[PDB]
């Protein structure tokens, strides 16, 4: 059994979100668990193998709905969203012993008054030299950063994003290289922000 | 000993 | 409802040593209703074991556990690199159906002290055009994770205008890296000359300061 969930979602406060979970291909009790960025795990509820009944965590009673016909994907709908609902949502299969033995890959749901926006990318200019890219003011998560289209991987550190008081995210990506290479090599950070369909390639040169 | 699934089945049969 | 409290918050051990992770329940339970999970960065959790040391298929012999009543333990006897992760306990009840989780224990690699290499980056001229200046201080490849970064602008200590981010522990050298970003308006930035980040760390016999003079 492999569990495949629907893609990431972005929502404004007060809206609802509906996430799907599909058994790739016996039915089982299915549960939902969420995890806010950097926080622990929180159970939301379960639905029976047939889909004929559910039971929810107290915190979500009145706000969440879990539905399955029989061999249809199972869905979790969460209403009256607030920014506290920003989290990765997981579906999971229960074993007969009660533990969750198979998990979906997770679905990120971001709840914010902010609107989708691609990043601005700025150079962090340089026997060891450090250089980097500042990836500022985007929404929502995530961004990916590579260096030299993946040809440069050793010594790269891409930091976890921080949420700024503006409601936009920012991160930096850095790499250390030999000081001697600064004249024979060109360094470019490749930033991809799929939520906004934006890619930025920024050359980072000694100033 | 009964499995947890058996416990859950019984709960939903009677509620 | 049952409440689970894990301890310690962070456990720092070297490969080959024995890890003891604790989970305490707010009321007495049978360990059949407790499960342990491992979670690594970017991944869903993975079921390991039930409270009575019963492992699920594919879990190595070095994972064991024990307990009854309120106190339960997960023991990892001869730590391997792949064992360093966050661990959660979980309790379940059927009447009415209720699951809960402990808050997690981070099991991190203890290695010898390594001092950070420190770098400071001024804002780009391009960013300044937009009205904001970000100044970045990088602390690279250090251990342990605890570090102190202070910003000084014309020798005036800054407060409230910086944010830190830390990488996950490196899979090969077991170090951390950290960024501290100072954010100023363009107008505040251009009113001052010297920008400095001062770093304190277990591996440094004296704090390290990196600085630039704005416009040199």
């Amino acid at each position: 059994v492999q569990l495949v969930q629907s893609g990431a979602e972005v929502k404004k406060p007060g809206a609802s979100v509906k996430v799907s979970c599909q058994t790739s291909g016996t039915s089982y009790y299915m549960h939902w668990v969420r995890q806010a960025p950097g926080q622990g795990l929180e159970w939301m509820g379960l639905i029976t193998p047939s889909g004929d009944d559910t039971y929810y965590a107290q915190r979500f009673q009145g706000r969440v709905t879990m539905t399955r016909t029989s061999t249809s994907p199972t869905y979790m709908e969460l209403s009256s969203l607030t920014s506290e609902d920003t989290a990765v949502y997981y579906c999971a299969k229960m074993s007969r012993a009660g533990g969750f033995d198979v998990w979906g890959q997770g679905t990120l749901v971001t709840v914010s008054s902010a609107s989708t926006k691609g990043p601005s990318v700025f150079p962090l200019a340089p026997g060891t030299a450090a250089l980097g890219c500042l990836v500022k003011d985007y929404f929502p998560e995530p961004v990916t950063v590579s260096w030299n289209s993946g040809a440069l991987t050793s010594g790269v550190h891409t930091f976890p994003a921080v949420l700024q008081s503006s409601g936009l995210y920012s991160l930096s990506s850095v790499v250390t290289v030999p000081s001697s290479s600064l004249g024979t090599q060109t360094y470019i950070c490749n930033v991809n922000h799929k939520p906004s369909n934006t890619k930025v390639d920024k050359k980072v040169e000694p100033k | 000993l009964d499995s947890f699934k058996e416990e859950l089945d019984k709960y939903f049969k009677n509620h | 409802e049952v409440v689970l409290t894990q301890s310690p918050g962070t456990l720092s051990l070297s490969p080959g040593e024995r890890a003891t992770l604790s989970c305490r329940a707010s009321q007495s339970i049978t360990g059949r209703y407790l499960a342990w999970y491992q979670q690594k960065p970017g991944q869903a959790p993975r079921l390991l074991m039930y409270g009575e040391s019963s492992r699920v298929t594919g879990i190595p012999d070095r994972f064991s556990g024990g307990g009854s009543g309120t106190d339960f333990t997960l023991t990892i006897s001869r730590l391997e690199p792949e064992d360093f992760a966050v661990y959660y306990c979980q309790h379940f009840a059927s009447s009415p159906p209720t699951y809960t989780f402990g808050q997690g224990t981070k099991l991190e690699i203890r290695r010898t002290v390594a001092a950070p290499s420190v770098f400071i980056f001024p804002p780009s001229d391009e960013q300044l055009k937009s009205g904001t200046a970000s100044v970045v201080c990088l602390l690279n490849n250090f251990y342990p994770r605890e570090a102190k970064v202070q910003w000084k602008v014309d020798n005036a200590l800054q407060s409230g205008n910086s944010q830190e981010s830390v990488t996950e522990q490196d899979s090969k050298d077991s170090t951390y890296s950290l960024s501290s970003t100072l954010t100023l308006s363009k107008a505040d930035y251009e009113k001052h000359k010297v920008y400095a980040c001062e770093v304190t760390h277990q591996g440094l016999s004296s704090p390290v300061t990196k600085s630039f003079n704005r416009g040199e």
